[PDB]
């Protein structure tokens, strides 16, 4: 989806591998704020929200906490103690054409900051002056979503990125998100020290 | 695919009177869209109206646009000797934004007579083979006013350069000069050379002339 | 402070392309739009085009539709104007307008103006004045107020600097805009009032000035 109205998914009641999605050597940029990366497996939640979108290389650095910009500022805002990761690669082969890919666009003109997490959609015309605008484009009456300009040529500032940015958000629920568990081989007639499940 | 004829063509009133100007437009616009403009000689110009009928920052109280329907008005309620510039009007609706003529306003003075000179040629300029006589007009009122060439007592359409400088501070008035230039050949197959003026401030065209040969 | 700092003079060939730029500074720059306007000498003013600074969208009339470029840079805040395809008729000065804004909602008209740069179209090669003496005729005037002056013709490109006296003597001088004719150079003259009295009892000297060939002349009359 574009990043003025990406997509949110609830994920839950599932055993999630997090540490095979760590070593894909396929993502460009992998950052995980409040958990350590290498103790995913035993830290386990009530829900995990999955939100993707597209931007271009360049404004990766604005998706993180206490950053501003165009992307923090009127599209996608994380607040200042996000606990999740952050996942990032370049996808100039799906997202760009030559000559341009003219379907992923972005918001430009807002009254004001959005609050975290919020989402909007709305496609009213921005009023920029004191001149009431009823619907018409023209001087001070701008629409408010910018389009990409994704060429294959460019560099990597302007190429394409894929996000995706993972919520852990802990209620005083159960915690049914939980990891994986290894079992070792079994034993017998030697005086051991076992745990099973429980 | 808008038309904007301004009224007056020319404003001729002197410091204290009062003016309105006018932009008419063939079409419907709205008041929010239109804007007056004031260029002073040589600068750029300054906006006064901004919505047609609200002032801008900086203009003083005086000046005040009324800004009706498609047919907007301008009511300078004072002139002061600040305020002879040139003004216009300009639309800002979708189709290709368009400015008007632009009025002029210069400073009602007395009718005053253009002295005819006449300036002789210059064997410095002789020496480069050419020719050039020139007809001076200065220090009269108004602008209009026409010269006309006499060689031989008849007349030269073409190769005449007339040029008039813009109104003075102290006295007001205009001054122009022509020139006629020509060929050291034509100059020097023929003798004498005649200009004359027409404005309001006289009666008869009075005449200053020359004859080749003497300086 | 709110103001728009533009490029300088330019003198360009015909069939060639130019390209002027203006610099914004005292304001928030990037949610205005810029218009830009061309004005002959002396005429009505004529409007090229306008570019909205944030999202880039361009809207030409139609004389100019085929051969006007308008690009902006929001890292250094400046505005380009490339015009294509030059004719004569296209000297004039060109300025670029904008409303003066400040991030959240701005004003409703064009208030910050440029202070435009003069573009001369002509093949004529780069030349240098000369200064004629426009001669007192010993009778033009009975004693009252009479003319002399100096004819300056043949100097290419403007402007030519005019003075007397070393620029002392300033009362009751004339000097005449330029006039373009068919030989591409320009020619002003400047003519001032003094009695026949004063032609043989009073001394003038005429000054004329050209930097681009760093022409100081004078020429007694």
């Amino acid at each position: 989806a574009s990043v003025y109205a990406w997509n949110r998914k609830r994920i839950s009641n599932c055993v999630a591998d997090y540490s095979v999605l760590y070593n894909s050597a396929s993502f460009s940029t992998f950052k995980c704020y409040g958990v350590s990366p290498t103790k995913l497996n035993d830290l386990c939640f009530t829900n995990v929200y999955a939100d993707s979108f597209v931007i271009r290389g360049d404004e990766v650095r604005q998706i993180a906490p206490g950053q501003t910009g165009k992307i923090a500022d009127y599209n996608y805002k994380l607040p200042d103690d996000f606990t999740g990761c952050v996942i990032a690669w370049n996808s100039n082969n799906l997202d760009s054409k030559v000559g341009g890919n003219y379907n992923y666009l972005y918001r430009l003109f807002r009254k004001s900051n959005l609050k975290p997490f919020e989402r909007d959609i709305s496609t009213e015309i921005y009023q920029a002056g004191s001149t009431p605008c009823n619907g018409v484009e023209g001087f001070n009456c701008y629409f408010p979503l910018q389009s990409y300009g994704f060429q294959p040529t460019n560099g990597v500032g302007y190429q394409p990125y894929r996000v995706v940015v993972l919520s852990f958000e802990l209620l005083h629920a159960p915690a049914t998100v939980c990891g994986p568990k290894k079992s070792t081989n079994l034993v017998k007639n030697k005086c051991v020290n076992f745990n099973f499940n429980g | 695919e808008i038309v904007l004829t301004q009224s007056p063509g020319t404003l001729s009133l002197s410091p204290g009177e009062r003016a309105t100007l006018s932009c008419r437009a063939s079409q419907s616009v709205r008041s929010s869209y239109l804007g007056w403009y004031q260029q002073k000689p040589g600068q750029a110009p300054r906006l006064l109206i901004y919505g047609a009928s609200s002032r801008a920052t900086g203009i003083p109280d005086r000046f005040s646009g009324s800004g009706s329907g498609t047919d907007f008005t301008l009511t300078i309620s004072r002139l002061e000797s600040e305020d002879f510039a040139v003004y216009y009007c300009q639309q800002y609706d979708n189709s290709p934004w368009t400015f008007g003529q632009g009025t002029k306003v210069e400073i009602k003075r007395t009718v005053a007579a253009p002295s005819v000179f006449i300036f002789p040629p210059s064997d410095e300029q002789l020496k480069s083979g050419t020719a050039s006589v020139v007809c001076l007009l200065n220090n009269f009122y108004p602008r209009e006013a026409k010269v006309q060439w006499k060689v031989d007592n008849a007349l030269q359409s073409g190769n005449s350069q007339e040029s008039v400088t813009e109104q003075d501070s102290k006295d007001s008035t205009y001054s122009l000069s022509s020139t006629l230039t020509l060929s050291k050949a034509d100059y020097e197959k023929h003798k004498v050379y005649a200009c004359e003026v027409t404005h309001q401030g006289l009666s008869s065209p009075v005449t200053k002339s020359f004859n080749r040969g003497e300086c | 402070q709110m103001q728009l700092v533009q490029s300088g003079p330019e003198v360009k060939k015909p069939g060639t392309s130019v390209k002027v730029s203006c610099k914004a500074s005292g304001f928030t720059f990037s949610s205005s739009a810029v218009q830009w306007v061309r004005q002959a000498r002396g005429q009505h003013l004529e409007w090229i085009g306008w570019i909205v600074v944030g999202s880039g969208n361009t809207n030409y009339a139609q004389k100019f539709q085929e051969r006007v470029t308008l690009t902006r840079d929001m890292s250094t805040r400046t505005a380009y104007m490339e015009l294509s395809s030059l004719r004569s008729e296209d000297t004039a000065v060109y300025y670029c307008a904008a409303p003066n804004c400040n991030s959240t909602t701005c004003h409703d008209g064009f208030d910050i103006w440029g202070q435009g740069t003069v573009v001369t179209v002509s093949s004529a090669s780069t030349k240098g004045p000369s200064v004629f003496p426009l001669a007192p005729s010993s009778k033009s005037t009975s004693g009252g107020t009479a003319a002399l002056g100096c004819l300056v013709k043949d100097y290419f490109p403007e402007p030519v600097t005019v003075s007397w006296n070393s620029g002392a003597l300033t009362s009751g001088v004339h000097t005449f805009p330029a006039v373009l004719q068919s030989s591409g150079l320009y020619s002003l003259s400047s003519v001032v009032t003094v009695p026949s009295s004063s032609l043989g009892t009073q001394t003038y000297i005429c000054n004329v000035n050209h930097k681009p060939s760093n022409t100081k002349v004078d020429k007694k009359v």
